[PDB]
Parts: C-alpha cells; sequence; structure tokens
C-alpha cells in the first residue's frame, strides 16, 4: 500500500538526517 | 505542558526539504519515484500511477503539509 511505500522513502529519509 | 515539542515534528518539515528539490514542499508522482529509481529501480508509469492514486485521497496526485500530517500520523496496526 502506499500507506507503507510512503513511509519507506521516509525510512531513507530519517537514514540521510542521520548519514 | 508539552507545548514546545519539536521532537517528532521536526522530521516531518525534513521530509519537504529532502524528498522535494522542486521548492514545491508537496508529495507528487515525481518525488514518489524519484526516491525508488535510486533505491530499488524505477516500477512503470502504471504502476506509478497506482501508487500516488493509493495516497491521494483528494484526487489530484498531490500533497500537501495538512495531509501529510494526517499521512505519515494514521499507521495501521498491521506492518508489511
Ligand atoms: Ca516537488
Ligand atoms: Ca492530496
Amino acid at each position: 500500500r502506499a500507506a507503507n511505500l510512503w513511509p519507506s522513502p521516509l525510512m531513507i529519509k530519517r537514514s540521510k538526517k542521520n548519514s | 505542558a508539552d507545548q514546545l515539542t519539536e521532537e517528532q515534528i521536526a522530521e516531518f518539515k525534513e521530509a519537504f526539504s529532502l524528498f522535494d528539490k522542486d521548492g514545491d514542499g508537496t508529495i507528487t508522482t515525481k518525488e514518489l519515484g524519484t526516491v525508488m529509481r535510486s533505491l530499488g529501480q524505477n516500477p512503470t508509469e502504471a504502476e506509478l500511477q497506482d501508487m500516488i492514486n493509493e495516497v491521494d485521497a483528494d484526487g489530484n496526485g498531490t500533497i500537501d503539509f495538512p495531509e501529510f500530517l494526517t499521512m505519515m500520523a494514521r499507521k495501521m496496526k498491521d506492518t508489511d
């Protein structure tokens, strides 16, 4: 679902925020 | 009270900073596919169309701040 496939990129964003 | 939080909300504003590069601060098919494109290959246009249609319930393919505030908060009880 988009509501999961949206959180996924956001999780990548979180990783970038950390990196 | 916890009036001045800015703990999790700081990460929401980050979306419109790291996800969008046009300066619109909205999530469209363009930003939705660009990340996947450099993450695990980009799907077809049809697949992308369905994906934004699966999120944008307003019927325009665009998510603003008010939408994002609810979208990234109303998580289901089941995890994929
Ligand atoms: Ca944009
Ligand atoms: Ca929308």
